């Protein structure tokens, strides 16, 4: 359904798991265009290598993490309940995604650290294993 | 059968503006307010200009309707800005000058062309003041109501003594394109401004173009192959310009012969102005020579030239331009530093039917130039201590037609203008931008719909 | 054959379509290097970030379009006919790539709309159907 | 083992074979946040603008040779032994990175120019080739 750039807010979030690419396409505006030192100039420069700055910080953190195939990165290790343990419902049929960063909002930095370390390096040096036979 | 596919890298441009940045090459060293010119900020050219001639391709050009001339154009003038910035501001100069002859050659073979101004100085103390005295060109100062004289651009612009260490020698300049851009080469020969140009290459970035300042007479500019080409948009219209471009460089030769003396006078705290503090030496008249019979051959080729586009039954005239502001009204141009104004009538002076020894030109010196045709803005040359000799290539000419009343077979033609893009488009005519578009879409069997 | 940058030009589509890298190098010329206003240094910054800029707008049309292994994407849908329909000899026995995109520029934003949206989609949530056995 | 960023510079190839990510993490410092010209300012925009430039300058690279699943490329074509025929024990056992980069030098442009040429090339239409059938 063409909701729109955050047109799946206020949904639950398997409805947003379909509306991805919306907010994706945002991320240069294409033909933004945004001559002495201009005020509004400045601001146009500092605004744009903002964004590409802003859009590479995550693209890199997604090259770690990597998938690079976005959107899904689905392995077979299990999870931590621990991290405010809830139901299946209580996620699907009782939240959408602004409620569920209020609670996700302080296990952010721990996950990033065992997504990087552990399954690139399991998945590497195995591939250097296979590169034998 | 035909199905959709995506490429990337696919060699395929779009007619776009885009900015360009300067190239050049190390040798950024002069003697008259920063640098070379502005060209020391420049990133350094690579050592190989790569090339390649594109086979099969034609793409039509617009010498007329280009726009990297008038980026090439705002450039210029801001650089010449810049390195007008920084250095010292002559505003207490605008004073009343106490102004007598200088008594040239009795009776006059320099008629003065120069007077002798004693005036009133602040000092290093904002305090009890001084009297100096300077030679000034009685071509930059104007009477009121001995008599008092003034600078001429006072009444109306600010003046900004260039210092002394950039130079006016153009040099070289490579504009260069960003990554993702390409820059196109009519190879063409014979490519008559616009049109479909069948022979070309693509460059990373172009040769050096000596930007050089000059009226009625292109300098040291690109030469022609095999012809002299003539540029215009509509030479049918009268309101446009005429653009010969030469096989042959014409010398000229022009020089100022006196040893001069730079006086240096405080206007303190720190600030010195670089005024004539005499002339010594053989006091001849400022000119050019130039070789009469190539010059005359070579208009001929010209006369050829303008028949083509006017029929084997026609008479051309060639008279000086028709008077006017002082900046049309002659080959001015830039010199060893100094600025020369020509006087042209001895070049455009003869009527052609349709079937050593040397010209002199007597040119006089400007100091005040007004640049660009602005105003409200006034640079002014220091005296060039030494004497100047100076050689060119004349390689293009710029003309205005005036005909089209009772036209049949005598056509006159004057030379003049005043809008140095002119200049520019002479050397960037074979030049053009364009945008890189490496993503593709087109159909092979490769299958998507919709 | 190295043609070199554009030196495909003057070519069949299909014999450009061996030397699509060369056009690739440029897109950053390396060494560039390209100090108060300095006219020229606004232009040289201003230059790199139209550049990089440039580069990305694009890349990011690929990274929806998701493929990133560039150069050739293939999907087995039909493709729709009705977009100045021609012959394949039309195309590669009559046509280089400056001659085609004179044709081809009035459909463009529509093919990218469909290529963006329906494979997408449709590679999305299929993934996460077979995430399940 | 997590030595940190270069921590294995120190220490045979094999051993910084497996510590490749913690190099490119530094690649964005995240919060950098590095107002009129402001010396400091200018430098700010200039660094950054170096350091995406630099980025996706191998980024690109790395396009080109297509890989994008990085830090492991292999392929089942031999290699040639002219450039500075050397042992494995002499590598492994007797090298680390920094005096490896000593020795090749001279042939990194050689080896672009084929990595990027050669497997581009050959890989490609060959998927043209089984787009068919
Ligand atoms: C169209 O293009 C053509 C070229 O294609 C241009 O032709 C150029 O014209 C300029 C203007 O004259 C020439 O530059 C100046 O030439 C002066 C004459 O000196 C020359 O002759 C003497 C005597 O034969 C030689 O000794 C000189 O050689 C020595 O000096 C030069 C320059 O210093 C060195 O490079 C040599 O290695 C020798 O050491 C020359 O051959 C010359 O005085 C002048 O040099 C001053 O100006 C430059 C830049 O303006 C300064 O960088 C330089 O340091 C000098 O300035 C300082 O020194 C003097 C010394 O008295 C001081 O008085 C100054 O105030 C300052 O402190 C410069 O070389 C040029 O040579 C010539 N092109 C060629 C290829 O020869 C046309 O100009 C152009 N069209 C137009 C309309 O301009
Ligand atoms: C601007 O000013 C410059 C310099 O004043 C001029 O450049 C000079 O141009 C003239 C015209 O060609 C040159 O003169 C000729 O040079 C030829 C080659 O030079 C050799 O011979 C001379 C002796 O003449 C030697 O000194 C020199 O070292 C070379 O070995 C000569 O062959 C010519 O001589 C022939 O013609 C004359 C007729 O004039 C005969 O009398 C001779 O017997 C002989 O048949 C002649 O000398 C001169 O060389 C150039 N300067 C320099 C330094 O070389 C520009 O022409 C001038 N431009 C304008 C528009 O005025
Ligand atoms: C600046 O330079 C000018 C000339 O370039 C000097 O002008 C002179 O000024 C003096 C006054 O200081 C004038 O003297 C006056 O003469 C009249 C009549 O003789 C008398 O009635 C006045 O009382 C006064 O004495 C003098 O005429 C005038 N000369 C000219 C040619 O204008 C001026 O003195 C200089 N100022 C400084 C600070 O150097
Ligand atoms: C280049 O400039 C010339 C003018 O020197 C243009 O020619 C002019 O064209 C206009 C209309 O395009 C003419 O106006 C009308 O023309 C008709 C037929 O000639 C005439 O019967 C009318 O009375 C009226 O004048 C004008 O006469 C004509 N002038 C000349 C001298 O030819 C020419 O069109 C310009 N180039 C291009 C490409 O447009
Ligand atoms: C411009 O005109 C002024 C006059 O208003 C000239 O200044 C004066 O020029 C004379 C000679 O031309 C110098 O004469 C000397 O005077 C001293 C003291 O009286 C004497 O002892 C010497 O033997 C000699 O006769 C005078 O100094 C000078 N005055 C000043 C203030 O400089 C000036 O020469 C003219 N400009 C040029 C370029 O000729
Ligand atoms: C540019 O140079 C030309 C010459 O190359 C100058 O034209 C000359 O101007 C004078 C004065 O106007 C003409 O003199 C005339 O002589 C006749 C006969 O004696 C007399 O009756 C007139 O009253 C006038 O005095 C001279 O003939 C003329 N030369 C030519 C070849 O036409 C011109 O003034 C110069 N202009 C500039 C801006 O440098
Ligand atoms: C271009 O060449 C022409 C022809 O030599 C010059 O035109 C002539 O210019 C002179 C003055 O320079 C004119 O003299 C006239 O004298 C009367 C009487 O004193 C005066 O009232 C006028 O105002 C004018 O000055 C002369 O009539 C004129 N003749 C022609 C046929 O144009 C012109 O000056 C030269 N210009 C340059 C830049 O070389
Ligand atoms: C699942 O998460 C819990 C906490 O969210 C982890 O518990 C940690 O256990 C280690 C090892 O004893 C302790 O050092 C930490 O202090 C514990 N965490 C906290 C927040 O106290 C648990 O280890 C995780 N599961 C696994 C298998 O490691
Ligand atoms: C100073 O230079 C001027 C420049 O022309 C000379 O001009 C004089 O102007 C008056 C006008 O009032 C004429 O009556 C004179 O005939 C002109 N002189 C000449 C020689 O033509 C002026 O003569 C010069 N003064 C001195 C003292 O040389
Ligand atoms: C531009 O070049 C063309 C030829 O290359 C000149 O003449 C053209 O002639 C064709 C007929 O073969 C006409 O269809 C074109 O319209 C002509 N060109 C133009 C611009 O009208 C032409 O004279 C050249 N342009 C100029 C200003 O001289
Ligand atoms: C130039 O003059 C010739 C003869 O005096 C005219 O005749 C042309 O001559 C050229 C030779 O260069 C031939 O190529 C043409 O085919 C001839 N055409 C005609 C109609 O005779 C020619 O017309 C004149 N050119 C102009 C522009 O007037
Ligand atoms: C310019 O052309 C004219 C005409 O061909 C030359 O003839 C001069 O014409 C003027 C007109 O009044 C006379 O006063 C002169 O006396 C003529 N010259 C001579 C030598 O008598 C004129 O010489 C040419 N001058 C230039 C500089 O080209
Ligand atoms: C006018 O342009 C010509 C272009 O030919 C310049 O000629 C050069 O002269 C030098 C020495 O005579 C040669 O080494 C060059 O090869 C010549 N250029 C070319 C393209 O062959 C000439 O220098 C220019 N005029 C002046 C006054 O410098
Ligand atoms: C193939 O393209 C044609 C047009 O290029 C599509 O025709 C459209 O059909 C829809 C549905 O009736 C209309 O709303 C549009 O107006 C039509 N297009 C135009 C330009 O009028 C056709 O639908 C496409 N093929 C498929 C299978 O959708
Ligand atoms: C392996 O590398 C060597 C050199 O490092 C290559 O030798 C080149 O052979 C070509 C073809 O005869 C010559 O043109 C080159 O001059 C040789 N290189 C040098 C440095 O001289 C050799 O070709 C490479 N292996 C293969 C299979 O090509
Ligand atoms: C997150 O941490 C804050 C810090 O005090 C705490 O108040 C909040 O309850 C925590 N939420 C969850 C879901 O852990
Ligand atoms: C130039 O030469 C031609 C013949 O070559 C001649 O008719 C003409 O008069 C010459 N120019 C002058 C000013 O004499
Ligand atoms: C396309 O060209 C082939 C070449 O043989 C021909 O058989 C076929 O009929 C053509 N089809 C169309 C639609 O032009
Ligand atoms: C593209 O659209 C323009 C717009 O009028 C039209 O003139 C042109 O013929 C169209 N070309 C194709 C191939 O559809
Ligand atoms: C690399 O090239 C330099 C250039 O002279 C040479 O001195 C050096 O020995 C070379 N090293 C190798 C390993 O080829």
């Amino acid at each position: 359904v063409f909701l729109g750039f955050l047109g799946a807010a206020g949904s639950t979030m398997g409805a947003a798991s379909m509306t991805l690419t919306v907010q994706a396409r945002n991320l240069l505006s294409g033909i933004v265009q945004q001559l002495k030192l201009t005020v509004w100039g400045i601001k146009q420069l500092q605004a744009r290598v903002l964004a590409v700055e802003r859009y590479l910080r995550d693209q890199q953190l997604l090259g770690i993490w990597g998938c690079s195939g976005k959107l899904i990165c689905c392995t077979n290790v299990p999870w931590n309940s621990s991290w405010s343990n809830r139901n299946l419902s209580e996620i699907w049929d009782n939240m959408t995604w602004l409620q569920w960063d209020k609670e996700i909002s302080n296990y952010t930095q721990i996950i990033y650290g065992l997504l990087e370390e552990s399954q690139n390096q399991q998945e590497k040096n195995e591939q250097d294993l296979l590169a034998l036979d | 059968n035909l199905w959709v596919t995506v490429y990337y890298g696919v060699p395929v441009w779009k007619d776009a503006e885009t900015t360009l940045f300067c190239a050049s090459d190390a040798k950024a060293y002069e003697t008259e307010k920063h640098n070379v010119w502005a060209t020391h900020a420049c990133v350094p050219t690579d050592p190989n200009p790569q090339e390649i001639h594109l086979e099969n391709v034609t793409e039509e050009f617009n010498m007329w309707k280009n726009n990297m001339v008038e980026q090439m154009h705002t450039d210029i003038i801001s650089l010449w800005d810049q390195s007008l910035k920084p250095c010292v501001k002559l505003t207490p100069l605008c004073v009343t000058l106490q102004c007598t002859n200088v008594t040239n050659n009795i009776t006059d073979d320099m008629r003065g062309e120069l007077k002798n101004c004693s005036f009133n100085m602040t000092t290093e103390l904002r305090d009890k003041k001084q009297k100096v005295y300077s030679l000034f060109y009685r071509l930059d100062v104007v009477q009121i109501n001995n008599k008092e004289y003034r600078l001429i651009n006072c009444n109306t612009s600010a003046i900004t003594q260039a210092c002394p260490k950039v130079s006016f020698e153009p040099i070289p300049i490579h504009y260069c394109a960003p990554a993702g851009f390409a820059i196109l080469k009519c190879k063409d020969k014979k490519f008559n401004g616009t049109g479909p140009c069948p022979s070309v290459s693509t460059v990373q970035c172009t040769h050096g173009i000596k930007p050089v300042v000059s009226t009625q007479l292109l300098l040291n500019g690109s030469l022609a192959e095999e012809e002299v080409m003539i540029r215009s948009e509509n030479i049918t219209n009268n309101a446009k310009n005429i653009l010969v471009q030469f096989n042959t460089p014409v010398q000229i030769n022009c020089t100022r012969p006196n040893n001069n003396t730079r006086k240096s006078i405080r206007i303190g705290p720190g600030q010195a102005f670089y005024a004539t503090g005499d002339i010594i030496g053989d006091i001849r008249q400022a000119h050019c020579n130039v070789s009469k019979a190539t010059w005359n051959e070579t208009l001929g080729k010209v006369v050829k030239q303008l028949r083509k586009h006017f029929g084997n039954n026609t008479i051309i005239r060639f008279a000086n331009s028709s008077g006017g502001d002082l900046e049309v009204t002659t080959h001015s141009f830039n010199c060893g530093g100094e600025f020369f104004y020509c006087n042209t009538s001895g070049l455009f002076n003869s009527t052609w039917i349709s079937n050593n020894d040397s010209i002199t030109l007597p040119c006089r010196i400007k100091q005040i130039i007004n640049m660009w045709q602005r105003i409200g803005q006034a640079m002014y040359a220091p005296p060039i201590q030494g004497v100047i000799r100076c050689v060119s290539n004349i390689t293009g000419l710029i003309l205005t037609r005036d005909g089209g009343s009772t036209n049949s077979t005598t056509e006159t033609f004057r030379p003049g203008g005043g809008d140095m893009r002119d200049n520019w488009r002479s050397e960037l005519y074979k030049y053009k931008v364009v945008k890189i578009e490496p993503l593709g879409v087109a159909p092979t069997r490769c299958k998507r719909r919709v």
